[PDB]
């Protein structure tokens, strides 16, 4: 049902990460020479360039956007133990802050859902997950550190819980990529406690006992549960149902093997019904649900 | 160990060493790739180590060492114009009986290739022998066995060798001057073209990496593998890639040395074991491998892929240096589009915003979904009885719950005599027209004209009209067949005892395909009192079964059936149940199950707003759906549609308050000037602020009476105001605040 096309965009190096904005008119890409580019669309449909600048000391893994009610804000995380925040002044992006609390390489950075303010969580390779806030939305040079979480493993990916209902407390999930020859669980979920004002472990997926390269949540849209997606040697989909931290009834609904390799990335769409996956065979596959609530492949695209 | 060597100056011609020398030029390598052989030479017995000539001339010329020790440069191509055939087939006998281990032509010189023999006692191993166009020109390496040797890619006077248990480096100027550093790996010594000062070596299941500048200890140590390594090399096309292969393995091990953590990866070329592999000198990210079944496939080592979605439901991904997009893009006119596209198109068609005739939304929806016709027809029927006439939106199960008085009938003497509580039910079902009408004639006459006869047959029979249905099932039963034959049996009926007709009529029923005649036969083959066959059938619309129940069951039997059906409807999520649940608490569970099933918030938002009571609109689950729909409309940049929805939602539901914004306050009171000169403050009667262009006080009365050109307008950064028309005219040709000694570009702060 899907058809592929090439996009006219000149790059000189290899791309590490791609990201979009809320409306889908800008994008940011980071390359091998430590450069970030911001691409703008047009009425005709072509893409043009607007900025280009070298950022960090070491290699740059990630770049992410922010909600437009806060301005034009970008966040990047790199190998030299820092994460940075960029803002647009009109057009030359400037630096605002540099988070240096880490002692090893930062692997992932993510902005928080809107209704909690302007918040940002990073994660490192020593087993620490940290959370920052900005109490003034018109002063992005002043940030604060609020929580620390010790995971006793090597973090490799994080994801927030998009749900904004009044009955869901804030949630976060952390994966691990350690290859230690043992049988420890490699995905745990942390939940906020409104009474003690701390974060506490709530569940631990004990069936995932293999290396994990990516996790992702899916938008609520008013459902009764949560949908989670994992990226290990196979693609799996879990569900959590609500029933001291709350209790869940974790099920499983999907376990696919059609890559014969290690899948690297998983990403959902705005409604939360279609899934994308990228494996080490150079193909991108899309999955959907069916009438019988059974997940079946939809399309196969070769890069 | 058969290995593959790519031709020095051919991009499609590949050489794969086997029992007999073989060259192939581009064996279906891939779906659209084929390999063709050129020539085969078999003069070399017991080959151990091989090499190819560096110079383009001669072409397809390779130098190979046998097991007895013979090195006779051999050509394979169609050569009839040899520049010098003095070496054609010519050997060069070494002074000792042994087998050559490895030989490499020097990078700088075309005709120089040094080879290292086995572990001799007191006779050399690695010597420089000139190919010209009798004895070696330089031999060294006493008390050592040349497991491997290599040439310096940049230096014209340097080389390195692998002794039995140590690594040594040799130079052209001097022979005995060397730097010896012991190591556990002495096999697979090579130089990466990008990084000259890097070295590698392999030790059984372990692999080591070294740097030439500080070659004292390994820079990195890789994980030990189960099977022993077979060949180590470097990628020629992409920088910072090194690979290792094993024995009886189908997926290779690839590792990148671009860290300064070394990213590990594996590629599976096929489903069979690969004997060896090689990297084509010019082809980008291409590997040529062979299998012992005389079948070859050129694999590739892809780069990682990144992903990103957009609200328009288009997916964009990056592969290396390029960007690709994908979407449905009107691929076809088939069914099963994702719900996001459906809702966007429905939003462009003004779906659910028809108030005069409710049932048109199901043709505005798009394709034919049987649930969205039942729901909208039910909501259409629920409004006439309300306009013509609060108890209606509670549902069937509430109107029937108060039923009192009835009589179970056991005779069949072939509607106004029954309770009004079951008359409103039948009105909602749509069997009869609204009012005191006594005949189902209109419904039957409307069903027949639409082509559907059998359903009309069942309805006409259910209210005791066998002979008045005989026509309905055999008159319109010739054009477009069977039906006469199907209804021949019909005339055998009507309440006998155990007999030949009733005995088998209830047994062969399942042979007939269509449902409605199955239920129609189900009726008359049942013990008077029980109707399980007619009341539990999933291929008959809830409408007809509910009507049948409301016409035939008893007061204390109806209420259990309604409860069971409603529980099934709620747990299922079928939208046809609104006729039973109604717009009450239970309707919220039904809608919630529907949303969990399909994720459609548009129908929920436009349905729950249709005259629901103020108790259910306050449930904190409808508001979540409405807000999610509004946010979806915002994302697609559909801003006038959102305001249109907001107007129609504030008209109906008055619980929610509109947006909260700023207001203007008087300078002398502090109170608001919102809602007796029009110009003065309503509180203190003191002048309001004056316009910066016409210098006349602002104000508005509180044909048109307050037009747009006289509204307040102010910058939110410097707080200087004026009339709307005046400021609109000023900010066309200038860009600065009209007030003197100000600096704002009061219009550029947004655009
Ligand atoms: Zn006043
Ligand atoms: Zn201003
Ligand atoms: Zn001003
Ligand atoms: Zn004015």
């Amino acid at each position: 049902m899907f058809v592929a096309r090439s996009i006219a965009a000149d790059h000189k190096d290899l791309i590490h990460d791609v990201s979009f904005d809320f409306h889908g008119r800008r994008m940011a890409t980071c390359s091998s020479d430590q450069s970030v580019k911001v691409w703008d669309k047009s009425e005709s449909g072509d893409w043009h360039c607007t900025a280009s600048w070298k950022t960090h000391s070491g290699s740059v893994w990630r770049v992410t956007w922010a909600h437009p009610e806060f301005g034009q804000v970008l966040a990047s995380c790199s190998f030299d133990r820092t994460a940075a925040v960029w803002e647009e002044i009109v057009s030359h992006w400037v630096k605002r802050t540099t988070l240096v609390d880490s002692r090893t390489s930062v692997t992932d950075v993510k902005f928080a859902p809107k209704h909690m303010g302007l918040m940002l969580a990073t994660c490192s390779a020593d087993g620490i997950v940290r959370i920052y806030e900005a109490p003034d939305v018109m002063n992005l040079s002043q940030w604060s550190l609020q929580h620390e979480i010790s995971c006793k493993l090597s973090c490799s990916c994080i994801s927030w819980n998009p749900s904004s209902s009044r009955a869901h407390s804030p949630m976060i999930a952390v994966g691990s990529d350690d290859s230690s020859p043992n049988a420890m669980a490699k995905v745990q979920i942390f939940e906020y406690n409104e009474n003690t004002r701390k974060y506490a472990k709530a569940e631990t997926l004990m069936t995932v006992t293999d290396p994990v390269h990516d996790i992702a949540f899916a938008p609520n849209l008013g459902r009764s549960f949560h949908i989670l997606a994992i990226a290990t040697k196979d693609v799996r989909i879990f569900t959590l149902k609500p029933v001291g931290p709350t209790k869940f009834e974790i099920h499983i609904v999907a376990q696919f093997d059609n890559h014969n390799s290690q899948v690297w990335r998983v990403s959902w769409n705005i409604t939360g019904t279609v899934l994308a996956s990228s494996g080490d065979d150079g193909c991108v596959r899309l999955w959907k649900a069916n009438y019988m609530d059974n997940w079946k492949c939809t399309g196969i695209l070769k890069g | 160990k058969p290995d593959i060597l790519w031709a020095p100056h051919h991009v499609d011609r590949f050489v794969v060493c086997d029992s007999e020398l073989s060259l192939y030029h581009v064996l279906r390598l891939s779906e659209d790739s084929a390999a063709t052989l050129l020539s085969i030479n078999s003069d070399t017995p017991y080959m151990k180590c091989v090499a190819w000539y560096l110079n383009y001339d001669p072409e397809c010329l390779l130098a190979v060492g046998q097991a007895n020790g013979r090195v006779v440069l051999t050509s394979l191509g169609q050569d009839h114009n040899s520049k010098f055939k003095d070496l054609i087939g010519k050997e060069f006998v070494p002074k000792h009986a042994r087998q050559c281990n490895t030989l490499a032509w020097n990078p700088l010189d075309s005709n120089w290739l040094a080879a290292g023999l086995d572990k001799h006692r007191a006779d050399f191993s690695v010597l420089i022998w000139d190919i010209c166009s009798t004895k070696p020109l330089y031999e060294l390496g006493q008390n050592d066995a040349c497991l491997s040797l290599c040439w310096l890619p940049r230096d014209q006077k340097l080389l390195l060798a692998g002794m039995h248990r140590n690594l040594a480096i040799f130079d052209l100027r001097n022979t005995s001057q060397k730097m010896f550093v012991n190591t556990k790996a002495v096999q697979g010594v090579t130089v990466d073209p990008y990084f000259h000062d890097r070295v590698a070596s392999f030790y059984e299941g372990q692999v080591a990496i070294w740097d030439l500048r500080k070659f004292e200890k390994p820079v990195l140590t890789l994980t030990e593998q189960p099977k022993p390594l077979t060949k180590v090399a470097w990628c020629p096309t992409r920088t910072g890639l090194l690979a290792t292969l094993t024995r009886d393995s189908n997926i290779i091990r690839l590792y990148d040395m671009q860290h300064t953590t070394i990213i590990e990866r594996s590629v599976q070329p096929c489903d069979n074991y690969i004997a060896s592999f090689a990297w084509h000198p010019t082809s980008q990210n291409r590997m040529i491998v062979v299998t012992p079944n005389r079948t070859m496939s050129d694999f590739t080592v892809f780069e990682r892929i990144s992903l990103a979605w957009s609200p328009i439901t288009s997916l964009m991904w990056a592969c290396g240096r390029h960007l690709y997009e994908c979407t449905e893009e009107e691929n076809d006119n088939s069914l099963e589009k994702d719900i996001a596209t459906k809702m966007r198109l429905r939003a462009l068609s003004r779906y659910g915003l028809d108030t005069e005739q409710v049932w048109r939304n199901h043709i505005l929806a798009g394709n034919e979904d049987p649930q969205l016709k039942s729901l909208w027809y039910t909501l259409h029927f629920m409004k006439q009885y309300t306009e013509d006439m609060s108890l209606v939106y509670a549902g069937i199960k509430s109107i029937v719950k108060s039923s009192l008085g009835m009589v179970e009938s056991s005779r069949h003497n072939w509607i106004q005599n029954l309770n009004e509580e079951r008359i409103l039910a039948l009105q909602l079902c749509g069997w009869i027209k609204k009012g005191t009408d006594v005949d189902v004639g209109p419904f039957l006459n409307s069903l027949v004209q639409e082509g559907e006869w059998e359903r009309a047959a069942a309805v006409a029979l259910f209210n005791l009209d066998i002979r008045r249905a005989i026509q309905i099932l055999n008159e319109g039963a010739s054009s477009e067949l069977n039906l006469n034959v199907v209804a021949m049996a019909l005339s055998g009926y009507t309440d006998e005892k155990n007999s030949l007709w009733r005995e088998m009529c209830s047994t062969l029923r399942l042979q007939l395909n269509n449902p409605y005649l199955c239920v129609m036969f189900a009726f008359l083959t049942s013990e008077t009192g029980s109707y399980d066959g007619v009341l539990y059938e999933n291929k008959v619309a809830v409408r007809d079964r509910v009507a049948f129940a409301c016409k035939f069951l008893s007061d204390t039997q109806l209420n259990r059936y309604i409860e069971k059906l409603t529980n099934e409807m709620k747990e299922a999520g079928n939208l046809e149940g609104i006729l039973l649940t109604g717009l009450t608490k239970d309707g919220v569970d039904l809608m919630e199950s529907y949303v969990d099933r399909t994720g459609d918030v548009q129908t929920a938002s436009y349905c729950m707003l249709q005259g629901s009571p103020l108790d259910v609109l306050k449930d904190e689950r409808v508001q979540y759906w409405i807000e999610n729909y509004r946010n979806l409309l915002d994302a697609w940049r559909f801003w006038h549609k959102r305001a249109e929805f907001d107007i129609h939602r504030s008209k109906l539901d008055p619980s929610s308050k509109p947006l909260a914004q700023v207001f203007v306050s008087c300078n002398f009171c502090g109170k608001s000037i919102s809602y007796s000169k029009v110009t003065s403050c309503p509180g203190c009667r003191k002048p309001l602020p004056r316009c910066a262009l016409c210098l006349i006080n602002m104000g508005t009365p509180v044909k048109k009476l307050a037009q747009f050109n006289n509204w307040f307008t102010w910058c939110h950064n410097c707080r200087h105001g004026g009339h709307a028309g005046h400021m609109l005219s000023w900010f066309r040709d200038h860009a600065e605040c009209p007030v003197s000694a100000c600096t704002c570009k009061c219009m550029q702060l947004d655009t």
